């Protein structure tokens, strides 16, 4: 039960590191899943404020 | 049982090669 725990920890950490992305102050981010953009608040395109956000 | 394995392989190939994505600007 020693290889499995370190393996799950390291893969979880690398998955989280891949997931996180930061939008710089001067820019704004648009997210694309497959082709389309994410829609929110009654089918309105969403733009990311310059803050840390999580992507799949 | 090899025929069942072949059927599983062909249906998996059918499912995997069928999916496609098109960009937002495109239709």
């Amino acid at each position: 039960m020693r290889k499995s725990v370190i393996a799950i920890i390291i893969i979880v950490l690398v998955v989280l590191y891949m997931s996180v992305f930061v939008v710089k102050e001067g820019e704004r981010g648009i997210t694309l899943r497959f082709g389309k953009v994410l829609r929110d608040d009654d089918n309105k395109p969403l733009v990311y404020e310059p803050g840390l956000h999580f992507k799949i | 049982r090899v025929v069942t394995i072949a059927a599983a392989a062909i249906v998996i190939i059918w499912a995997a090669s069928g999916f496609y994505t098109i960009k937002e600007a495109e239709r």
